[PDB]
DNA sequence: TTGATACGACTGCCGAGATTAGATAAAGTG
DNA sequence: TGACGGCTCTAATCT
DNA sequence: CACTAATAGATTAGAGCCGTCACGTATCAA
């Protein structure tokens, strides 16, 4: 209260306020482990965690009551209406046992749900927002990005992987075309060697690139000697990086329902944004080049709705001279087809008048 | 009481002065006269105490014993330290666990019989039964006193039956390496009585 | 004492710039040290204009900024610069707010600037958050993120009054944010601008921002923490560090204070090292694959060319290479068990520990992954890979720290623009993303090497060896951890710590010339002071002295001893033995006490020391408190009884609280209940002030409100705080009284000014010098925190500095294991030493004035008595009372000399069982090693005992740069034979003073051997000579097996060539090369082993070793070979037995005669051919 | 305090006052002042005064006569102290009583804590500074406590031990002796002869 | 040259203070 | 169903 | 935005617990 007075950045506040409120949810649990039949005090996210549910619905009449009025979250999968705000639909929730917030877009709870959109127009500019912000807020080098994934692409043709990914990689043919369109324009635009400089580029004075052998580099300083039409260049990345994103996605559900399959619990276990995140971390890529990847790949008509914005912006840093960082920002998901995979995960209604 | 007196004279961080203690230990020479391991290792300790420095825990002058070869199981330190703890003001081991002729720990070790008054001429008799070991550092249980009062007799009906009593009370099967506190026969009574409960429900 | 000797010290450690000298000067508090340096500084500086000068101190209060500027003014020439020009205060950001605010407050701020709208609107915003980050400060904390508000809100003002800077100077700055890179050429304008605007508003800016014109400046005052933290440059926006910052180059930093530096250095560099961690998979994978990257011609010109140009590269290519091979690193590694506690493995140079339980340990091929489970089963050896890769990444990042400074360099010589260039951080930066690294990974790779090389190639006649191994390797400790995010990998969270405070110093030596100031600057303590002895030996003739710079008279009346003795001011020691009761520490001459008020004193005591609030099962013995409070109350009682004792400074550990450990309330009970008990007529007008943090006032207001109780109040009062209270000056003087002028010794020497401060005013009387409190972090549970991390590297500091052996330190890290602390080292001389220093620190301050009372009284325990020394601080330059001390310290002594040479015996002995265990892992990898290991073993042999000028000069020791293997005993006598006892013969661990195996040529059997015919000749042909010549060095066990191996290879090698007359060539590939000794017709093969105490223990051990080296040496050469083990002595029955093993009892007897000639000839004839 | 109660009930509670304060009527309890040498009207036999100068006395060595208004003697310290995953704070102690027959019962009582005052249950405060449980009639600063041990393990007292000094104080016999030395000083003049265990002669 | 009987079975230490810069990082409405 | 045996919590009894 | 309300003890009697069934070492008899 004493911060909210002060108008201040209500992010240290509310990080203090999380820990706080942390401090008595884990209370909870150790307060109700002990009571039920076990112990161990992830508090056997697969066992114990039953025996708590089973326990907390035999034995209470009203502590019952109140746990379920107050936390919700609980036992979300015995849930069966969940009315809530649009913002707290689109910006995750607190798990009682888990510390991080899972977020709602991804949450096996949301499979095969109905869920009514009251003042459906409204739901618009709210997604629009977040996206913006979104996109905005998660930035990643261009060049980097691609030749990483490449070299973890290449690691799963070539053996590696546990294997238990490894197969399904190696099913489905189109593994294998990826990987030779991968390495076909690799030598074409050398993006194994790395870029040099001596404004934003949207997508829908130029810039050329040669390949200076003495200097074993490439400069885009405009005299233009072998422009490949670099302009060309950025949109042939793009579109390999968006259908090597949709495999990885289609793979990542396929290692999802495998994992859960064997491990049958109690609806809560790999939200599929730990399942592509962990692709992403297996083909050796960094946490900022898996949140690129995978909102590249949350994919699965006019020219904005089939392929969207892209725009690029060239830096020069002290900190490294002797290559230049082709920062992407990338925008693909528009309301429409935020719609569109919420249509896919359950069905919408259309109560907005 | 004595135990607590015995403790303290063996306390660990129990500061010592060194003049003092030398001077204390050169007084009581003259009563040690005993064999001659045992005056040499007196000898020993009396000549240790002043390598170490004025002021001193007893731990310190403990472990320089025992460097020196003053382990407390043989057979003249023994002795030793049975000299401090009756006369010195300080001891490097106690006596308690030993068995003396008047021990402090009486009556948690063998078994005997007592006569309690409990007023005016009743003469109430008791027993014990206690641990045939030597007593470790740590007892957790106390030793109850059974009740012998004769139904049937005169007095002399104790007096005449207890040593059998006894007899019967030193067996190994009926308690695991220890005295029974009952005759063993009452061992043989309650397993035939829980055979029969094995049997009639009515009296479970 | 005069400003002279100090210029003159600054003139000889300028005169040293090709070579970068350190100075150490070590005077007393009270001789006004800093003053003086500070006048003779601000002379030096105002008379060169080219020297630079960095006054770094500890705490603020001791930078002296006003008397910097009243000695400028009273030193600055005639014709003067301003002096907030030529020397600034680099502040702090908080404290920079600060100043800005108040400055907006009280209307300091020029016109120029308080009438911008714009800077006034930033300026507001500046006030909004600082009064929230005081807020944050004082509430939720998390601090790293206010802070950086704080700094984002700062910079944001600092580009206001840049841009009206660049506004007023006819400046046009070109412009999702303005690229506010200003040309140097702009920042010359705004320079001379602010140079040509009037005085006021251009001192206000200088002094609220030095960073402004930071290369004109000369004189930089700033804080410790500061100078080893980094600074923001006025335009730039981000921060440059001033340890790679080019002001730093021909620099004259002067530490204050100087051994009170290495505990913030040290807790510094733990908290950067612990805030810096990385997956060791990942990081080894992308560092390889870069290395390859730079091995195909795909990097640029200027770094492919270098890096190609050297063979090491290559070799580190192969280490790599063949690394992935050998622990099977492309895959990951999945620890698919969730862990009850998954602990961490600390590497420190001793021992692989492990937190909890088994050690991790196989490829699972049908599964296609890495377990990383507690199993048995183990084929890739985990607890042998990560020191592997920990030692290959710092090999990888020197040499990589090497070819950033040949660029950097080269970067610098091509560019015109000399103001802003490459410094160094930016270029290994660059050249570790130009690899493919991540920032992340790009930090903790450059954190490895750092900056400490050879300095590209600059010979010297002085060579830098060290024997101490935990300042060349340091300690790195792993973390296992995995998380829904990774399910199928295992992150390895790796922290490493290689920047002790010793090689930061150096480090800092490498460019800029230090000068340290300190009363205690050359304690020999590896805890709170410098390793003296690390940076002797890694210096030279660089660690100078300064006692040579100083006047003699200065040194004469720094003695004090003279003048007490005549003035008959006797000092007296009282000591302090209580047990538990109360009856001894009262006066036994009186008997006016009632036992039924001394039973009373003891109940409270009791219910006091049951108070206690509860430990973690570390067991309240209210032993311990009776014993501190009986202490206390002593010298309460003392003070009590002495009307003399006007003036007294109680000094404890611990600051009285509301807890049972030490209760103000009951301690004020007390002191009054044994003041109506015992003072009667002496001390009917005492008084007791607790001065304390606890107090809503200050120290200094404290303890000046009670010397002026004493003084103007008539009473005498007794003062208590802690040590860590009263810090080092805080003089406690007060004005003299009626009585105490009755009665008092002016120590004045005869000639002083009679109207002169500190000849009226008397210092105290008496102090009380209580238990000192951790000197070795006491800390429990040993997490993976920063006390965990500053006890262990402690205890290394101890065991580098030879005071702690091996045991003890297994025996600690068993006890960690556990959670129960263990004893304390017994002879540590370190320890000792800085029990001393805090004694010495507390009694100082009772010699700051002319006048004394007659009798200066001491008390203290018992254990403080015992724990003081007077080892390294020299008797003379040091209080009186604390000379009077150490005269009553006489019987409570413990010897450091001969338990401290054992313990570096043992410790040396250790080292090199490790370098030679290291070099044996290490052995069939790489050339240099393998060249190393058998020109130290050929050198073991020539030379049995050496001279340290004959094992200086020695090729090996030369070229090694440090102590591997060549670290000899300390033959004190000049023995030619010493007896050791083995204890762990598989740990190196041998307690000298107990016999039972001898290390002499006669032990070695090399009279026996020089009973054969013909080996002596052979011996002298290869200097190997036939006896022991008498020396001041000599082999240690460890040594002494390595000698005792190639003796026996090389007999072995003549006795079995001449007796068979058949020739047996040496194994000459490589990798088989150091792993069998000869072979023969490429079939069979010969290897001698000379062990003459030999435990027969697990025989069986041995063939199953030789058997795995006889299939390893056949699936290399794809051929079937025959080992034949030789004992070439033997004192039992000689008897051949065979199996392809063959095996010969012993060769030749102590008479030097072959045992079983017909026999041995026709089994080994046959089986040979 | 102490508790008269028998088959033949004349009291419920004996106070024993320093000033006698202004005795009140309040109706279902009959309050009067009585002479030692009636005492046997109410059936208050020589054991209930031994029982309050009991209830005087404290677990720390070198103690006095400190007022009390607990009815039982109840011995804990730290060491008796263990806490479960509620941090429900758990002491037990060590409750001395003198039965009408003058046999000392050692006890072992077990206290558990509660957050809020219970005014229908009997709520024990811990006196921290005399290390001893004390009755609670009012809401105290400080945490409460009462009778009773549901978690599963038991909680045992040791008899006595001999390891040292310390050791032997924490437990039934060293506190039994504890308290007993402190009673028979603070209290000399109050006995005319000092409280000793009854000393007895084994016969078989 | 071994089969009894009387007694050993060892726990460490014991705070205050002062100086820095450090990307981050959510989802709110009475 | 190792079993003996002290003894501790706790339900029972008793106003 | 909200609570007020207003509450057997003391002493035995028994089921069921833990925990102790002693162990490695100097040492006199036979």
């Amino acid at each position: 209260g004493m911060m909210k007075e002060n108008e201040f950045d209500l992010k240290n506040a509310w990080t203090m306020l999380s820990r706080a409120e942390y401090q008595v949810r884990r209370a909870m649990i150790t307060i109700l482990a002990d009571k039920a039949h076990v112990k161990l005090k992830f508090k056997l996210d697969s066992i114990s965690k039953g025996k708590i549910r089973e326990f907390v619905s035999k034995q209470p009449k009203a502590d019952s009551k109140w746990l379920n009025e107050t936390y919700p979250t609980f036992d979300l999968e015995k849930k069966q209406i969940i009315i809530l705000t649009t913002a707290k639909f689109i910006k995750s929730y607190t798990p009682f046992f888990e510390k991080r917030s899972k977020a709602f877009r991804y949450s096996p709870i949301l499979k095969d749900a109905l869920v009514v959109l009251d003042e459906f127009d409204s739901t618009k500019k709210q997604i629009l927002e977040s996206a913006i912000d979104e996109a905005l807020k998660i930035q990643a080098d261009l060049n980097s990005l691609f030749v990483d994934l490449s070299k973890g692409l290449n690691k799963v043709n070539e053996g590696q992987l546990p294997a238990k990914l490894g197969k399904s990689f190696t099913f489905r043919d189109a593994f294998k075309e990826i990987l030779n369109d991968a390495e076909q324009l690799t030598a074409e635009f050398k993006l194994d060697f790395l870029y040099k400089m001596e404004g934003f580029v949207m997508r829908v004075k130029p810039w050329n690139a040669y390949f200076d052998e003495e200097l074993r580099q490439v400069v885009l300083g405009r005299q233009p000697r072998n422009d490949l039409n670099f302009q060309r260049m950025l949109p042939r990345i793009s579109v390999f990086l968006k259908g090597a994103t949709k495999f990885i996605l289609n793979r990542a559900r396929e290692y999802q329902v495998s994992e859960n399959q064997k491990l049958s619990s109690l609806d809560d276990a790999m939200t599929i944004e730990d399942a592509c995140f962990s692709i992403y971390a297996a083909l050796g890529l960094s946490k900022s080049q898996a949140k690129i990847l995978f909102s590249l790949g949350h994919d699965f008509g006019r020219r904005f709705q089939q392929r969207g914005l892209s725009l690029f912006q060239f830096t020069n840093d002290p900190q490294h001279d002797l290559q230049t960082k082709i920062n992407a920002c990338f925008f693909n998901e528009t309301p429409e087809r935020y719609l569109l995979n919420l249509l896919s995960k359950a069905n919408v209604l259309g109560l907005s008048a | 009481k004595q135990i607590r007196k015995q403790l303290e004279l063996n306390r660990p961080d129990k500061t010592l002065w060194r003049d003092k203690v030398v001077e204390e230990l050169g007084e009581l020479r003259p009563m040690v006269s005993g064999d001659s391991d045992y005056v040499a290792a007196y000898e020993q300790l009396q000549a240790l105490v002043t390598g170490m420095r004025p002021s001193f825990p007893l731990k310190d002058l403990d472990e320089a014993a025992r460097k020196a070869g003053l382990n407390p199981k043989r057979r003249d330190m023994r002795q030793v330290n049975q000299f401090l703890t009756e006369n010195a003001t300080f001891t490097l081991k106690t006596t308690l666990q030993r068995e003396l002729p008047d021990s402090p720990l009486a009556g948690m070790k063998w078994i005997g019989l007592t006569r309690i008054e409990e007023g005016e001429g009743h003469f109430n008799t008791f027993y014990f039964v206690g641990s045939d070991k030597s007593l470790k550092p740590v007892v957790n249980r106390a030793v109850t006193l059974r009740r012998l009062l004769p139904l049937a007799g005169d007095a002399g009906i104790i007096d005449e039956l207890f040593p059998k009593l006894a007899a019967m009370m030193s067996v190994e099967f009926v308690r695991s390496g220890q005295y029974t506190v009952v005759p063993y026969p009452v061992k043989y009574l309650r397993e035939y009585w829980y055979s029969i409960l094995r049997q009639h429900p009515e009296y479970r | 004492m005069q400003v002279s000797d100090f210029s003159g010290m600054i003139k000889k450690l300028q005169s040293q710039s090709p070579e970068h000298a350190l100075m150490l000067l070590n005077a007393p508090t009270g001789t006004g040290k800093s003053y003086t340096i500070i006048r003779a500084l601000c002379r030096y500086a105002i008379k060169h204009e080219n020297f630079r000068a960095f006054f770094v101190t500890d705490q603020k209060k001791n930078l002296k900024e006003q008397d910097f500027e009243v000695a400028w003014r009273e030193e600055s020439g005639a014709v003067h610069k301003a002096f907030s020009e030529r020397v600034a205060v680099v502040r702090s950001l908080e404290d920079t707010v600060n100043k800005l605010i108040n400055d907006w407050d009280r209307q300091q701020i020029p016109d120029l600037y308080r009438s911008s709208p714009i800077f006034k609107k930033s300026l507001e915003n500046l006030g909004n958050a600082f009064k929230s980050f005081g807020m944050m400060k004082e509430n939720e904390f998390d601090l790293k993120n206010a802070w950086t508000m704080l700094s984002r809100a700062e910079y944001q003002v600092r580009r206001a009054m840049i841009t009206i800077l660049a506004d007023k100077a006819h400046v046009k700055l070109k412009n999702g944010a303005s690229a506010f890179k200003l040309d140097s050429i702009s920042k010359g304008k705004i320079r001379e601008f602010v140079s040509k605007q009037p005085k006021a508003d251009s001192k206000w800016l200088n002094e609220t921002y030095p960073t402004f014109d930071l290369e004109k400046k000369q004189i930089i005052i700033l804080t410790t923490a500061k100078f080893i933290k980094s600074y923001t440059p006025f335009f730039e926006k981000r921060s440059k560090a001033f340890r790679y910052s080019p002001i730093l180059k021909d620099a004259l930093v002067v530490l204050d204070e100087f051994d009170s530096t290495k505990k913030q250095i040290l807790e510094s560099a733990i908290d950067e090292a612990l805030k810096i961690q990385a997956d060791l998979n990942s990081l080894f994978v992308d560092l390889s694959k870069g290395l390859n990257k730079v091995n195909e011609g795909q990097l640029p010109a200027k770094l492919g060319k270098s890096f190609t140009f050297r063979d090491a590269f290559k070799e580190i290519l192969n280490d790599a290479e063949q690394l992935t091979a050998e622990f099977k690193l492309d895959f990951l590694y999945k620890m698919e068990e969730q862990g009850r506690d998954s602990g961490f493995v600390m590497r420190v140079p001793q021992t692989n520990w492990v937190s909890v339980g088994k050690p991790w340990n196989y490829f699972d091929e049908e599964l296609r992954q890495v377990v990383l489970g507690r199993q048995p089963r183990n084929d890739l050896n985990f607890q042998r890979m990560l020191p592997r890769i920990s030692v290959f990444l710092k090999g990888a990042t020197k040499f990589i720290l090497n070819r950033a400074r040949e660029y950097q360099v080269s970067e610098n010589q091509k560019l015109s623009s000399l103001d802003d260039a490459m410094t160094i951080e930016d270029a290994c930066f660059s050249i570790y993303a130009a690899l493919g690294l991540s920032k992340s990974q790009a930090k903790i790779l450059f954190s490895l090497g750092h900056d400490f090389s050879s300095p590209t190639k600059v010979k010297t006649t002085y060579h830098a060896h060290s024997g101490r191994r935990f300042q060349q390797r340091g300690l790195s400790l792993f973390q296992f951890t995995n998380d829904p995010q990774h399910d199928l990998q295992t992150k390895i969270n790796a922290c490493f710590f290689n920047e002790t405070p010793e090689r930061y110093l150096l480090n800092l030596l490498s460019k800029a010339n230090v000068l340290g100031l300190s009363a205690t600057a050359t304690l020999p303590t590896v805890l709170d002071n410098y390793d003296l002895g690390y940076l002797r030996e890694m210096l030279g003739p660089r660690l100078l002295d300064g006692v040579h710079y100083l006047s003699d008279t200065t040194i004469k009346e720094f003695d004090f001893e003279s003048r007490y003795a005549k003035q008959k001011i006797e000092v007296k020691v009282e000591t302090g033995i209580v047990d538990r009761f109360f009856s001894e520490i009262l006066p036994k001459n009186n008997q006016k006490i009632d036992n039924k008020k001394i039973w009373e004193l003891d109940a409270e005591l009791a219910k006091l020391v049951n108070c206690i609030p509860a430990s973690e099962q570390s067991r309240i013995d209210k032993k311990y408190f009776a014993r501190r409070y009986l202490n206390l109350f002593n010298s309460f009682v003392i003070f009590l009884t002495d009307p003399s004792m006007t003036s007294f400074l109680g000094l404890q550990s611990l600051l009285p609280g509301a807890d049972g450990r030490m209760d103000e309330n009951y301690i004020k009970e007390t002191f009054t209940t044994l003041k109506d008990l015992v003072g009667g007529q002496d001390g009917v007008n005492t008084e007791l002030r607790i001065v304390s943090s606890r107090n809503q006032e200050g120290i200094q207001e404290q303890l000046s409100e009670a010397l002026n109780l004493v003084s103007q109040g008539g009473k005498r009062v007794y003062i208590l705080s802690a040590y860590q209270t009263i810090g080092i000056g805080q003089n406690l003087q007060h004005e003299m009284n009626e009585f105490e002028r009755e009665q008092a010794a002016n120590i004045a020497p005869k000639g002083v000014s009679k109207s002169d401060r500190r000849q009226h005013t008397i210092d105290l009387a008496g102090m009380y010098l209580g238990e000192v409190t951790h000197i070795l972090s006491s800390n429990l549970p040993f997490r993976m925190d920063a006390a965990g991390l500053r006890s262990i590297i402690e205890q290394e500091y101890l065991f580098d500095a030879n005071e702690i052996n091996i045991k003890y330190l297994n025996k600690y890290l068993k006890g960690l294991q556990h959670q129960r602390l263990e004893r304390h080292p017994e002879y540590a001389r370190s320890l000792y030493v800085s029990y001393s220093r805090t004694i010495i620190q507390a009694l100082g301050r009772m010699n700051r004035s002319f006048n004394k009372m007659p009798l200066i009284r001491l008390v203290m325990p018992v254990n403080v008595l015992q724990m003081v020394t007077d080892s390294g601080i020299d008797v003379e330059k040091t209080s009186q009372e604390y000379r009077c001390l150490l005269t009553a310290a006489k019987d409570w002594e413990r010897d450091f000399e001969k338990p401290s040479a054992e313990i570096a015996k043992q410790n040396a002995t250790f080292n090199t069982f490790r370098d030679y265990r290291f070099v044996l892992a290490y052995l069939q990898t790489s050339k240099s090693w393998a060249q190393i290991y058998h020109d130290t073993r050929w050198f073991y042999v020539r030379h049995p005992t050496v001279s340290d000028k004959d094992l200086k000069s020695s090729q090996v020791f030369q070229q090694r740069d440090d102590e591997f293997g060549l670290q000899y005993l300390l033959n004190e006598h000049l023995d030619v034979s010493y007896e050791v006892k083995p204890i762990n013969h598989d740990n190196g661990q041998f307690d000298f003073s107990g016999t039972g195996m001898e290390v002499s040529a006669e032990a070695a059997g090399l009279v026996a051997m020089c009973r054969y015919p013909g080996l002596k000749e052979a011996f002298e042909s290869l200097d190997i000579p036939t006896k022991w010549e008498p020396n001041e060095r000599i082999l240690n066990p460890a040594q002494f097996y390595n000698y005792r191996g190639l003796l026996g290879e090389v007999s072995g090698q003549f006795i079995f060539q001449n007796e068979w007359s058949l020739k047996l060539a040496d194994f000459g590939k490589p990798e088989n090369y150091e792993l069998f000794d000869f072979h023969w017709e490429g079939k069979v093969v010969i290897d001698f082993k000379n062990w003459r105490d030999a435990p027969d223990v697990d025989t069986k051990a041995e063939r199953q070793k030789v058997e795995a080296k006889l299939a390893k040496l056949q699936a290399n050469t794809q051929r079937e070979w025959r080992v034949i083990i030789i004992n070439i002595l033997a004192s039992n029955q000689t008897r051949p037995v065979m199996t392809k093993i063959l095996e010969i009892s012993g060769l030749i007897d102590h008479q030097g005669k072959f045992l079983l000639t017909p026999e041995q000839k026709l089994n080994v004839w046959r089986f040979l051919n | 305090v102490t508790s008269i109660r028998g088959r033949y009930k004349k009291g419920d509670y004996l106070m024993m006052f320093r000033q006698l304060p202004a005795i009140p009527t309040i109706a279902g309890l009959e309050l009067h002042e009585i002479l030692l040498e009636d005492m046997g009207e109410f059936k208050i036999y020589p054991n209930h005064l031994l029982q309050l100068l009991l209830n005087q006395q404290s677990a720390n060595e070198k103690s006095l006569l400190e007022p009390c208004k607990t009815p039982e003697l109840l011995i804990s310290g730290e060491e008796w102290y263990r806490e479960f995953r509620d941090m429900r704070q758990q002491y037990y102690a060590l409750k001395l009583k003198v039965n009408w027959q003058q046999d000392l019962e050692m006890s072992v009582q077990t206290f558990t804590q509660v957050t809020e005052f219970q005014w229908d249950k009997q709520i024990y405060q811990f006196d921290e500074k005399r290390g001893r449980f004390q009755l609670c009639y009012q809401p105290s600063p400080g945490i409460y406590f009462v009778q009773g041990n549901h978690s599963a393990n038991r909680n045992y007292i040791d008899f006595l031990s001999l390891q040292n000094k310390s050791s032997f104080y924490k437990s039934k016999v060293g506190v039994v002796q504890l308290v007993l030395d402190n009673l028979n000083l603070n209290a000399e003049k109050y006995l005319l002869r000092p409280v000793t265990f009854h000393k007895s002669l084994v016969e078989h």
